[PDB]
RNA sequence: ACUGAUGCAUCCAACGAGUCCUUGGCCGAUAGGUCUAGGUAAUCUUGUGAGUAUGCAUCGUGAUGGGGAUAGAUUAUUGCAAUUAUUAAUCUUCAACGAGGAAUGCCUAGUAGGCGCAAGUCAGCACGUUGCGCCGAUUACGUCCCUGCCCUUUGUA
């Protein structure tokens, strides 16, 4: 069902999209857009560096939970 | 020639002392004793059971 | 042409057993190192002899028990009789049947037909 | 004479048994006075067999759990030889191993 | 963008990783395909979708000759081939073939086990009262 | 809400026990690459790891990380060989239709790592002694980097 | 003190109705829903314990996933973070409002006066509405996730969000309704 | 299958059992081999660094990397002999199966279930049995409705 690489289209919209939603999960993701859940991650690593977003809890290995960072 | 393979492992090596029997031959600690013949003689050797 | 391996059936013959096993699977080798007495080694004398006995054109029946008996390129275009349970059955071995055991090419027993 | 070191072995199946030569032996030691320690009691060795009840399969398949016990017990000794073996050779036990060692 | 594949007369499927995408050619599995990504300098991060010609080039070279590039023998599929002599891997078409030639010579041998083939039953020695059954 | 709770001191910083594990070998890793010496094997392509593993590692510096691990595990442990280190790095394999059971580890690529830290001479025999042993320079290469990781 | 992860003060808030009260535990409490001890010898230490620890104990099934509480801690330690993140308050009284509304009223038992078996309507009692709760909590959060690519403790926070609230969507919510169907008729 | 599979790292058991159990050093991807070496065993193997577990990564709902049957080819091991393949490895080959129809089994607290380990038969072979720990829940504390049981009064050809 879903698409693999980023979709250069989406991208531009992505820097916008994600950092309006109140959850930021692997599944809001692929919820807003229509992507393979391991894209989800790489973008909100991208979105923790180089971006605004802030982690709920420091970190665990599996289940991640951003918030938006209210800026 | 004749009488003798190779008689050396398995259970045609080996037989029970009290029986003659090879199966159901209990060898731990070096016993040799078919089970219908070690069970009645078990208590006679030190072994009582309990629990 | 088509013997079985690189190596052809000219050669073989002529190729020593003791370095011929480096060109074998995994327990034709085992077997051969731990191998052979008793009579084995005397159908290393009696299938070769069966080769000269007709008077030429190309064998008679040589009867044996030995299915574990492993097939050697030495012995290749004889005749061998290899025992089932009741009955021998004549086996032509070939160029292509080197490697191989005598008692995989005679079943011992008759596949089914239910009812 | 000379200054040695001895630590006698003991074992056998019953508990009662070797009770008796604990007791006697280390008294028998209190005669001349040697430099005894009482008697160290190692780990209980439990042997064990499992067999089926039954000669043959039927009925439901039950199973006896036979054991053995085996006793070893160190009684502790610094004395020479010659003064040993008055105590052990009176006072042997029906069914008892035992076996003397220096060091 | 390619949606979609083809390499070694074998089809090769888009939306999938390099590495497992490979394992969709018949005769190449999971740690082999490591070895040719490896090997040829194919980023695994990449998708296979993407493949640019220089990287199906290098990879079309290992699998027909994987001696040349030092895969130490016990990796190869049809390990000492039992007519040229020589230690072979066997890629995708070929390996039908390949099999098509080693079961109709062990007819002609008239093996047990050739005859195992024949029938259809199960060749192993496996214990075929109840199990294989349904057919 | 904040996390709660320390120790009633600041935890000392000196020796290796106080840094927590996973973080040391993620530093002296690299340290490994830096430095330079240690030496790469030929057969780093193959391997896996172990016999009962069935595909090989994904990261391509598994091999220093292994050597990190191995280093830290002589100063738990001081006696120890290939046998042992055989069952320390033991994984569940796979039989297959069957009940799953343990299996030990590569006997080649854990021996090979210690024979280079014994080129240097970090690890050593004990050739009467069974089993091996970290020497003096040994513990003075994991000290000094303890204190810099926490840093 | 004490508190859930300590990010979270058992101290404060508040039972949300009449019934189902002192059969839930609270008040005194234990940082981490885990607890290894005697809770079935007698036939009420059952509500003793703290409802997290009874939703962690009660998380692991089937056969495949029972055992490991301590893979059931992260996944509601992930849960109560959540349901913080939407509706921001108490993920506790939350919690307690959704275990509140989550179990059946009344029951059907057969009574048949000898021969048929036949229906009867019976009310439920409070701590089988506790018991029937957090069931029904967990059985929608984990037959949500099953095929989904979707996390269980989404599942789980999603679950006792929806709980607490009206919308029916909810598994459990559905087989209380579904329930009160037929116990309804069998008056 | 995603409370998951895979690759790395972290660190914890108890029952045994041996005149065979196996540390230590070199060779080998692996299996395994080779040269020394302790042990009649609370001393040596062994504190048997067991696996569910934990931490950090990649995979993304696709029968997919879940699943590992079926099948070809090679390398070692036990034996006097392995073919109807004793096993163990290395590469491939990549099916059925998407929670199981009617019926029906086992079970009340360290218990169920899951996860390993050890012993018995044994030259070699456990998907089996007998013991051992580890992680550790849900739900009853009642009943005679089903299926049987025990004791009375009662009827019987």
């Amino acid at each position: 069902n879903h698409s693999v690489l980023f979709d250069k289209a989406t991208y531009d919209k992505l820097l916008a999209d994600i950092p309006k939603a109140r959850l930021i999960t692997p599944h809001t993701v692929c919820e807003r857009l229509k992507v393979n859940a391991s894209l989800a991650r790489q973008a909100i690593r991208y979105l923790k560096d180089q971006g605004l977003i802030k982690i709920v809890g420091e970190h665990h290995h599996s289940q991640y939970i951003y918030t938006r960072n209210t800026s | 020639l004749f009488n003798t393979r190779p008689k050396k492992f398995g259970p045609g090596s080996r037989q029970c002392r009290v029986c003659f029997n090879r199966h159901g031959m209990v060898r731990k600690y070096g016993l040799m004793m078919c089970r219908q013949c070690f069970r009645e003689r078990a208590n006679q050797i030190g072994f009582v059971k309990y629990r | 042409t088509f013997s079985y391996r690189g190596v052809e059936l000219d050669k073989l013959l002529d190729m020593k057993m003791e370095d011929l096993l480096e060109l074998f699977r995994a327990r034709q080798r085992r077997k051969f190192q731990r191998g052979i007495k008793r009579k084995a080694t005397t159908l290393m004398k009696k299938l070769r002899i069966s080769k000269k006995n007709c008077a030429f054109g190309e064998p008679e029946p040589v009867n044996t028990h030995l299915r574990d008996l492993v097939v050697v390129p030495e012995m290749i275009g004889s005749v061998v009789g290899v025992y089932n349970g009741k009955q021998f059955i004549n086996v032509e071995i070939k160029p292509e049947m080197v490697g191989y055991y005598l008692g995989e090419f005679s079943i011992s027993y008759k596949p089914v037909r239910h009812g | 004479q000379r200054l040695h070191r001895i630590r006698i072995t003991l074992t056998s199946k019953d508990l009662k048994s070797i009770e008796r030569v604990c007791t006697e032996l280390i008294n028998g030691a209190k005669e001349k006075n040697l430099q005894v320690a009482g008697p160290v009691r190692l780990p209980v060795k439990t042997l064990r067999i499992t067999t089926r009840k039954s000669p043959c399969g039927e009925g439901t398949n039950t199973w006896d759990r036979f054991e053995l016990r085996i006793y070893k017990r160190l009684i502790d000794l610094h004395s020479p030889s010659d003064v040993v073996k008055q105590i052990t050779s009176i006072n042997i036990d029906p069914g008892v191993e035992v076996e003397v060692t220096i060091i | 963008f390619q949606h979609i594949l083809r390499i070694l007369n074998t089809n090769v499927d888009g939306r999938e990783k390099v590495v497992v995408a490979l394992t969709a050619i018949r005769g190449i599995g999971r740690r082999v395909s490591n070895l040719i990504c490896k090997k040829a300098d194919i980023d695994t991060n990449k998708r296979a979708g993407e493949l640019t010609a220089d990287e199906i080039s290098k990879v079309v070279a290992i699998a027909s000759t994987p001696q040349q590039f030092k895969i130490p023998t016990w990796f190869l599929n049809r390990q000492k081939d039992v007519k040229d002599g020589k230690h072979k891997h066997v890629v995708a078409n070929g390996l039908d073939t390949v099999w098509r030639e080693d079961l109709e010579r062990l007819k002609k041998m008239r093996l047990h086990r050739g005859l195992r083939h024949y029938w259809g039953l199960k060749v192993r020695g496996q214990h075929t009262k109840t199990t294989g059954r349904h057919g | 809400p904040a996390y709660l709770y320390e120790t009633p001191l600041e935890t000392r910083v000196h020796t290796v026990k106080d840094v927590k594990a996973d973080a040391f070998i993620a530093l002296y890793a690299n340290h490994l690459k830096k430095r330079g010496r240690f030496q790469l094997p030929k057969w780093i392509d193959y391997v896996k790891t172990a016999h009962a593993k069935e595909l090989a590692p994904y990261d391509p510096d598994w091999l220093y990380i292994r050597a990190a691990a191995i280093l830290r595990h002589l100063y738990i442990r001081p006696d120890c060989g290939v046998g042992g280190f055989r069952k320390v790095f033991s994984c569940r394999q796979r039989r297959g239709v069957r009940p799953n059971h343990t299996s030990k580890a590569s006997g080649k690529i854990i021996r090979y790592i210690l024979q280079q830290f014994e080129e240097m001479g970090l690890v050593e025999s004990d050739p009467e002694k069974p089993g091996r042993r970290l020497t003096k320079n040994g513990q003075r290469e994991l000290d000094v980097i303890a204190r810099q990781c926490a840093k | 003190e004490a508190k859930l992860f300590g990010r979270w003060s058992y101290d404060d808030v508040n039972v949300s109705d009449l019934s189902l009260v002192d059969y839930i535990a609270v008040k005194a409490c234990v940082f981490v829903p885990h607890t290894a001890g005697r809770y079935q010898k007698k036939r009420f230490r059952k509500a003793m314990c703290p409802i997290v620890e009874r939703l962690v104990n009660s998380m692991m099934m089937h056969g495949r996933n029972n055992g490991k509480k301590t893979l059931s801690v992260r996944i509601v330690r992930h849960a109560f973070e959540i349901i913080h993140l939407m509706t921001d308050k108490n993920p506790i009284q939350v919690f307690v409002n959704a275990v509140e509304n989550g179990g059946p009223r009344e029951d059907s038992t057969r009574i048949g006066s000898a021969g048929v078996v036949r229906r009867q309507a019976v009310d439920v009692s409070p701590l089988r509405r506790v018991n029937q709760a957090i069931y029904l909590i967990c059985t929608g959060a984990r037959l949500a996730a099953f095929r989904n690519i979707k996390t269980i403790a989404e599942c789980l926070a999603d679950e006792i969000m929806n709980c607490a609230k009206e919308s029916s969507n909810a598994y459990a919510i559905k087989k209380k309704d579904e329930i009160e169907r037929v116990a309804k008729a069998n008056r």
